[PDB]
């Protein structure tokens, strides 16, 4: 189990996730969902991910991102989440 | 997206 930092757990909540502690699992579920509910991913090249002026994108430190080259979220869930 | 998503 892991407890998300507050800038991550907003987004997680922001999502529809509830509570303070989560199986890795369950975060990267609801960073999917938080990336459709706030319309980020491109719908005409659906691996890429806009997320500059997001708070997602200020946690990454990236404007964007794709799913084929997840490192960069990778970096930030290692940053972002304790265990 | 969503399919490539659950597939990390």
């Amino acid at each position: 189990q892991v407890r998300p930092k507050l800038p991550l757990l907003k987004i997680l909540h922001a999502a529809g996730a509830q509570g303070e502690m989560f199986t890795v699992k369950e975060v990267m579920h609801y960073l999917g969902q938080y990336i459709m509910v706030k319309q980020l991913y491109d719908q005409q090249e659906q691996h890429m991910v806009y997320c500059g002026g997001d708070l997602l994108g200020e946690l990454l430190g990236r404007q964007s991102f794709s799913v084929k080259d997840p490192s960069p979220l990778y970096d930030m869930l290692r940053k972002n989440l304790v265990t | 997206f969503m399919a490539f998503w659950e597939a990390l």
